[PDB]
RNA sequence: GUAAAGCGCACGCAGGCGGUUUGUUAAGUCAGAUGUGAAAUCCCCGGGCUCAACCUGGGAACUGCAUCUGAUACUGGCAAGCUUGAGUCUCGUAGAGGGGGGUAGAAUUCCAGGUGUAGCGGUGAAAUGCGUAGAGAUCUGGAGGAAUACCGGUGGCGAAGGCGGCCCCCUGGACGAAGACUGACGCUCAGGUGCGAAAGCGUGGGGAGCAAACAGGAUUAGAUACCCUGGUAGUCCACGCCGUAAACGAUGUCGACUUGGAGGUUGUGCCCUUGAGGCGUGGCUUCCGGAGCUAACGCGUUAAGUCGACCGCCUGGGGAGUAC
């Protein structure tokens, strides 16, 4: 995506963080 | 502060008194003490003590006779960027007269009180109340 | 030298820093309650206990927490007084009317409940009420005497009850609490800078209360 | 960039003795001596902005610092521009 | 912040503000005084019209200006300092901070070779396509261009835009340990200058994939779209331009003050560092949360709290970020 990819890295750390 | 010195002490009075401390403690100055004696005088503060000598620090020991504190609001007036002077009449009363202004008159800092008596107006420092 | 000289603290990390001053300052990763200050408010609060009991105190123990709970029941009993050694029920200030009706429930139960199993309808079915409604009637065990509206409260902590102080400051009614170190004590009327674990502890100072109200009438 | 002995010698001589980093014409003496030597390297480049900037910083600090030479004391303003040639 | 509204970000002239002590001046300021502020209007105490409107006496008022004489606290000037503001040096710590050079290997593609073979691809089924020649598949090599798997992170750096292979050359900041040195050298900044993702343009190269446009095949009622097969500009490089973005933390910069908790990253001081660290201290940083603030959500020591100095902008929706 070059623009996704750090998003969804920095979203789920909503999902997979607790 | 770096362009206020005098809104800075008055902010220390009353953020340092929202936390409810006993004493507070700021780089000091001729107005600075020139305004803290005419505080502790009406009674808005309990006493103070300047020390320090490349670096003398005022601290004045706030006062509160419950939870509150005797100190309800104090109004920095004469900003620089705004200077506020006013003349022997037109000298603001604070809570028609109940809280203490400061001013600072060609006898010196004090009270509106006093300096309406002395027939003198001045350069309103800060509304105490 | 005394229970303050015996008990000594709680709250390892996370404490509230309203009652900043009440500790000397962490020692072993946790709190140190300012022991000896706090008996000034132990006479004090004695003193105007005893006063209240002159004016025949209608005293509150309340003992929602585990242990202290027999440990209050007793003291109540032996205080001759109120408590409650169970779950604080949402409102037993507020909501007091609620509780006057449930009270007179409670009369009910221990009235008529054996009277309409005598004869009136059934056997079984008035058997089945009464074993489920002792549970009701355990259920409200210190209150239930009179016509509610206590004069003032001795609760044994304060986040485990919040609820109580919050109730009863907006009621006005004193109240007499022993905090914890990792309470919120700005609600509360007459602040203990205790500790409010080591069951030890709070029976000693629950012994200290009741020595104080059993002859307060002077 | 500029070596150790490099500014060694600009306290040296610009300061009123050794240790005297501070004085404002040292700092101006040294900074100028920065940005020519830094010349030289964004004539090579011109697409480094990310450079320019702090040479822009340093201009800029440098002719703050002669202003202030010149309000409160002028003699050693116009005694420093020559031996600079500074102040075009 | 989300209602309209923080310039995309910096630097900076003019401008606006300015720590602290003493001396001086007395411009601002303040007090008093003297003139003057036309009359009538306005207000006050009256008076005369049978009352009133109306007329009218005297006062007050005209909140101003100029001159003079005092004060000197605060603001300004001039002079002398001071060190806390701001900056230089010694010293190390971290880093996708830039710019210029090479360099490696995988991966797509293409080409040459060998083996041998009838399908390959493609999707919700399909043809176009590629192929019996040797395709796909396989290993052997070779060319080229473009990006750097893993580490990798709620990580890090940068004024923003942005910056990830490795190594070197130049360079820019930042932070921390003690020190030393200047003495207010400061903050903000209309205009101004410079950087400005991606598209896009200009002149010359390059061009592996990818691919607006364009072709051909399905879909659908229709398909100029989604979908497939090709595919040009562009994407890449140098120089020049463009100047925009949901350029967003939708939070301007700077400073001071104001309960706590848990992490993260990078220095450092002391402690048996025994060590991992414990006790502390810095910086940057993510997440909770009462005070307080908010319409509210929410912010909450990195504030949207309590103040100060400057700058930018807002003023119902559309028309319109449009015409000129």
């Amino acid at each position: 995506f070059y623009e996704k990819p750090t998003t969804e890295r920095k979203r789920a750390k909503a999902s997979a963080v607790k | 502060s770096m362009q206020d010195p005098i809104a800075d002490m008055l902010t220390r009075i009353r953020n340092g008194q929202a936390a409810n401390k006993a004493a507070v403690t700021m780089p000091s100055s001729k107005l600075k003490v020139a305004i803290a004696n005419v505080l502790k005088e009406e009674g808005f503060i309990e006493d103070f003590k300047v020390e320090g000598d490349t670096k003398p620090e005022l601290e004045l020991t706030l006062k509160y006779f419950q939870g509150k504190a005797v100190v309800e609001s104090i109004q920095r007036v004469s900003r620089p960027g705004l200077r506020i002077y006013k003349r022997k009449d037109e000298l603001p009363k604070v809570m028609a007269g109940l809280g203490i202004a400061v001013v600072s008159t060609s006898k010196g800092v004090m009270t509106d009180r006093a300096a309406r008596q002395a027939g003198l107006g001045g350069e309103i420092i800060c509304y105490v109340a | 030298m005394l229970k303050a000289g015996v008990h000594f603290g709680h709250q390892t990390r996370y404490w509230n820093p309203k009652m900043k001053p009440f500790i000397f300052g962490a020692r072993n990763k946790v709190h140190i309650i300012n022991l000896e200050k706090t008996v000034p408010m132990f006479n004090e609060a004695l003193a105007e206990l005893n006063k209240i009991a002159s004016r025949k105190g209608k005293i509150l123990f309340v003992g929602t927490k585990r242990a202290a709970s027999e440990a209050v029941k007793d003291a109540a009993l032996s205080c001759d007084q109120f408590f409650v050694n169970h779950r604080w029920l949402g409102g037993m200030l507020t909501n007091w009317k609620t509780v006057r009706q449930s009270i007179k429930r409670l009369k009910d139960l221990e009235t008529q409940s054996q009277d309409g199993t005598f004869d009136k309808l059934t056997k079984k079915e008035a058997l089945m009420r009464t074993r489920e409604l002792e549970k009701l009637e355990n259920s409200l065990g210190g209150i239930k005497d009179m016509g509610g509206l206590p004069d003032a409260l001795f609760v044994i902590d304060a986040d485990h009850e919040h609820i109580a102080i919050k109730e009863a400051n907006n009621l006005g009614i004193p109240v007499f609490a022993i905090v914890d170190t990792n309470s919120d004590p700005d609600g509360v009327d007459f602040v203990i800078p205790g500790n409010d674990d080591a069951i030890r502890a709070v029976t000693l100072y629950l012994g200290a209360v009741a020595a104080t109200v059993r002859e307060g009438r002077s | 960039s500029l070596s150790t002995e490099a500014t060694a010698k600009i306290v040296s001589e610009f300061g009123r003795d050794a240790n005297d980093t501070g004085s404002t014409e040292v700092q101006v003496a040294l900074l100028t001596a920065q940005i020519n030597h830094l010349q030289g390297h964004f004539a090579e480049h011109k697409k480094d902005h990310h450079s320019r900037r702090g040479l822009l910083r340093m201009v800029s600090q440098r002719r703050k610092l002669l202003d202030y030479l010149k309000r409160k004391d002028v003699a050693r303003y116009t005694r420093l521009i020559e031996r600079l040639g500074l102040r075009r």
